[PDB]
């Protein structure tokens, strides 16, 4: 049906790119600057990678070539396009190096993305098969919607006054008379169940007055209604009457594709000291000390609030490179917003003595010149 | 002691530097 | 992609006289590396090294921490060939100059003989044993006995790879082992800090390998059995693969520079 | 000329304009990759090379095996065309062969990154030293960096505390 | 003069229903097992070590290059037994108690399959995926899974330590385990059966798979100790 031509772009390198996904959703009616614009949550744009010998040529597959200054000399060659040719007939492109690499620090840390937790650390992964589920049949019951995580209805309590009136009006307002019909086949459930368990000793499905009064009588119960509702639209759980629904369900799949380990549950075997107690320690750099008297600590290129415990306390120009902290990063999870957000703590001292050891930086090293 | 106030008169400066949150 | 290379001389089909069966040339060879490189294809499938030859994804991936699982595939392939492309139909008569630098430098080529094989049942894990050259730029050629690990390679150009001293049965507090534990850290580091050790020349033209053994299991393990009770087993297989080394091949890579 | 309509021209349109205008090239893909890549936005700082070879990829790609093809490596494109070829062939959903397909992805890339780790473990039990890793040129970077606001905000601060005291006309010296 | 002990229930004979042959089990263990006794025992004739089982052995003779040869024999006789006394004839359910504490350290069972399998045919060589249990802060009873990966000791005395029992009981960093479950990824075990693993089919994949189902879950939890909250 197609031309030759058109069967090989579809198929094409460059007509597989990913479309531009939305940034990272932030307060809506809070304030932002809009000349200049930092490293975002997550990626929105593809990474892109040429071979060694193209990029000395400039190659990188796109319309033109792209200027040897700007896009040769480092390390890891990495690009993001925003316009393949933009009205200056320049292909806009920036180097995306801030969040290719900062995926490889991350996976560097060798830690899964479990579920979050409200305050017995039980750390579960997300990919396993019980939750991590989108396809439903409409058989569905609800004690079982709670496990899903990607919802077709909206989050009521994250919406504002405006985005909720508006789904209000062009959303729920022409579903009338499909509720109706939901309901309906409600009732097919609600007269076989009790003409068919005694036969062991379908309805008609079809009523037009029957469910008006049937609606009538949940409304001495509003909740066994809502649960009606929410089924039918697909609305995310609100309250217990369990999914962590005080955020909201998240925007994206709860490990947002940065990290794929399902458990951390492994022990580290040393070339000389056998197996590790715990995880080696990271190095994490120190930003907007307590003196907000809470501090900010950067693991990976990720910011994190610092462990629960100086350094921390009060700015020091005194220190070369700003202050640094070894830690370790206990738990990894993704917000309704789709960040990373970790749960650092402090580092042990021997650990971080023998992490130091093996780059050659221990001053006593534990071997050899170590009698106690 | 009172070294020890300027210090956090330093402090603050700095601070007021890093424009971002 | 990286695909299958035939073998020198259709050992695929015939295999060795009296070192190896067709059928365990062929578990060897073709049902393993085709397998390695099923694997490597898929790690280098989509980077730099997609059209880059084996010993060059050895030396390119030699210290990045993040790619050492396709050195291993690569210096894998690369170690395999090497063994059995120095391999001969039939015994050969090794060349006057060759046999002069061996008896020179080890005493004896039966003497070189039991260290190489002493080497490969000496180190207990699967690896392979060298015969490299080495050649300073003040001094003359000589030869010498390396044995690497599981998938190390001799090249100095990835001698952050040079597996060649286990650290469970090297490293202690005795007094020959805390020597061992003091060049292990000496080595970890000068390497991440960038320093060099033992200054080389430019294009690693220092140790030139010229001989293998590979010792996995699988090349041998079919053929000579287990080895319980002394007959077979690893050691006939390292005995045996003496007589069929290709010593016309062996001089000539080793490029033995005429002084007689 | 009539350009080639890749999408079917509005129908109600009694008086429609741009007709020789060329018209959008849109797949069914199109919406599968929208739905992945929102749903993992991490996976696009997975570098991908756009550069073609030979333009020949298409010619040994057969979704009906997996997700692992000849030539192209395991990326959200290869979950897009898994998806697809279930979404038709085998008759599935585009919820339930979405499932299926980003089920496969995953315990493949949890190989990728338990391999990493357990070869870099076992390399240094024989011998094996690597160089500097991401983490740690990562922070000396920052160093560096950090050492360049540090300057800049200790001369820019000297600025305003010598401008904001004589800001006042205390030049009298009484 | 350490003598090969026979199998659990006649695996030399039987073997295991389908995940080893009879065949294979010879090889594996009727005829490697006396390879590695019979070099051990010319290696400890006339000292201390004649008497002495394959454990204390490995203790004794550990992180040594004069006695690696010991090490690497008596290491590599333990881990195999220990990995042939853990396979049942036939699938055998796992303990509720035993099935409560899995799901507390990885969550689910399915988990932990593909952590011990996922780790076996990621290291490329011989070695032993270990599931040991420990005591860990917040966690009194942790289950983790390790990997030696030729020769290696599991146990925390063989591995380096520092005087001021004058030697510590931990190595620097280290705790102490209890080796509950074991898998032998050496060729010796596999290669016979399986093959190599071209195309997907065999291999280490295959064999770990087949493993997985014939894994005596009764002596798993019995080593364990789970009513032993706290351990020393």
């Amino acid at each position: 049906g197609v031309s030759p031509g058109g069967a090989l772009l579809r198929t094409s390198r460059m007509f597989s790119l990913p479309p531009v996904i939305p940034p990272p959703p932030g307060n809506k009616l809070q304030m932002i600057s809009e000349r200049a614009s930092a490293t975002e949550a997550y990626p929105t744009h593809q990474v892109l990678t040429t071979f060694e010998s193209s990029r000395s040529r400039g190659d990188w597959g796109l319309k033109r070539p792209l200027p040897l200054k700007s896009t040769t000399g480092t390390t890891y060659p990495m690009v993001k396009v925003k316009e393949m040719d933009s009205l200056e007939q320049i292909t806009d492109f920036t180097s995306g190096t801030q969040h290719g690499l900062t995926l490889k620090k991350f996976q560097a840390l060798n830690i899964p993305i479990s579920t979050p937790s409200e305050i017995r650390p039980v750390q579960r992964s997300v990919f396993e098969a019980d939750t991590d589920v989108t396809a439903f049949s409409p058989d569905e019951q609800i004690q079982e919607a709670e496990k899903r995580w990607k919802f077709s209805g909206p989050w009521l309590a994250g919406m504002t006054p405006g985005e909720f009136k508006e789904y209000l009006a062009k959303t729920v307002r022409p579903k009338r008379a499909e509720f109706r019909k939901f309901i309906q086949k409600k009732i097919a459930a609600q007269k076989t169940e009790a003409a068919n368990r005694e036969l062991q000793e379908k309805p008609e499905s079809i009523t037009d007055d029957e469910v008006t009064e049937y609606l009538r009588r949940l409304r001495n119960d509003n909740q066994v209604l809502y649960d009606l509702v929410g089924q039918f639209l697909d609305l995310a759980p609100l309250k217990p009457p369990s999914p962590y629904g005080g955020r909201g369900p998240p925007i994206t799949h709860p490990s947002a594709g940065i990290s794929y380990l399902r458990t951390a549950a492994y022990l580290n075997n040393h070339p000389i000291y056998g197996p590790q107690k715990s995880h080696p320690p990271v190095q994490a750099r120190v930003l907007k000390p307590r003196r907000g008297n809470d501090a900010k600590i950067g693991v990976a290129g990720f910011v994190a609030d610092g462990p629960l415990g100086s350094v921390m306390d009060k700015f020091d120009p005194s220190i070369e490179g700003g202050a640094k902290l070894w830690v370790n990063v206990d738990k990894a999870t993704v917000d309704s917003t789709g960040r990373v957000q970790l749960t650092v703590s402090d580092a042990k001292a021997t650990d971080v003595l023998i992490a130091k050891e093996l780059i050659g930086d221990a001053r006593e090293p534990i071997f050899g010149s170590a009698p106690k | 002691v009172q070294e020890l106030l300027q210090s956090e008169v330093t402090s603050n400066n700095y601070m007021r530097m890093m424009r971002r949150r | 992609q990286h695909y299958l290379m035939p073998l020198r001389d259709n050992f695929e089909q015939e295999g060795i006289r009296n070192f190896l069966s067709p059928g365990s040339v062929n578990m060897a060879y073709t049902e393993y590396q085709t397998f390695i490189l099923e694997k490597l294809n898929a790690l280098v499938v989509g980077t730099d090294f997609e059209q880059k030859d084996t010993k060059s994804i050895v030396l390119a991936t030699a210290r990045d921490p993040e790619l050492a699982h396709v050195f291993n595939h690569a210096s894998m392939a690369h170690n395999n060939h090497f063994f059995f492309d120095h391999l001969s139909p039939v015994p050969v008569k090794m060349g006057d100059k060759l046999f002069y630098h061996i008896n020179e430098n080890f005493g004896s080529v039966d003497t070189l003989r039991d260290e190489m094989i002493g080497t490969a049942v000496s180190m207990f894990g699967p690896g392979f044993v060298w015969l490299v050259r080495t050649q300073l730029p003040g001094q003359p050629v000589a030869l010498r006995v390396m044995a690497t690990y599981l998938a190390g390679s001799p090249y100095p150009g990835a001698h952050w790879r040079r597996q060649e001293m286990d650290a469970q049965t090297s490293i202690g507090s005795s007094p020959q082992g805390l020597s061992n534990g003091q060049r292990f850290f000496e080595r970890s580091a000068a390497g991440f800090k960038g320093n060099k050790l033992e200054p080389t020349a430019p294009g690693g033209t220092d140790l030139i390998p010229i001989l293998c053994l590979n010792t996995w299991e699988y090349a041998w393990l079919r053929e000579y059995g287990t080895g319980v009770g002394g007959m077979g087993g690893k050691l006939a297989y390292a005995q045996s693969w003496w007589n069929m080394i290709d010593w016309a091949k062996v001089e000539e890579e080793a490029r033995l520079e005429t002084r007689i | 000329p009539y350009p080639i309509q890749h999408s079917p021209p509005n129908p109600r349109a009694r008086k429609p304009r741009n007709l020789f205008r060329p018209t959008k090239i849109v797949y069914p893909e199109d919406e599968l990759r929208r739905d992945f890549y929102r749903d993992h936005p991490w996976e696009l700082a997975r570098p991908r090379m756009i550069i073609e070879l030979d333009g020949k990829d298409a010619r040994f790609l057969d979704w009906s095996k997996g997700l692992r093809q000849r030539g192209i490596p395991l990326s959200g494109e290869s979950v897009v065309q898994r998806q697809l070829w279930l979404m038709e062939n085998q008759g599935m959903t585009k919820q339930e062969a979405y499932d299926k397909a980003r089920h496969e992805f995953y315990k493949l890339r949890q190989l990728e990154q338990m391999e990493r780790r357990i070869a870099v473990e076992e390399a240094r039990m024989v011998g094996g030293y690597f160089g500097k890793d991401l983490l740690t040129v990562g922070m000396e970077l920052e160093n560096k960096t950090y050492e360049s606001w540090k300057k800049w905000a200790t001369t820019e601060i000297a600025r305003q505390e010598s401008a904001r005291a004589s800001m006042y006309t205390n030049v009298v010296d009484n």
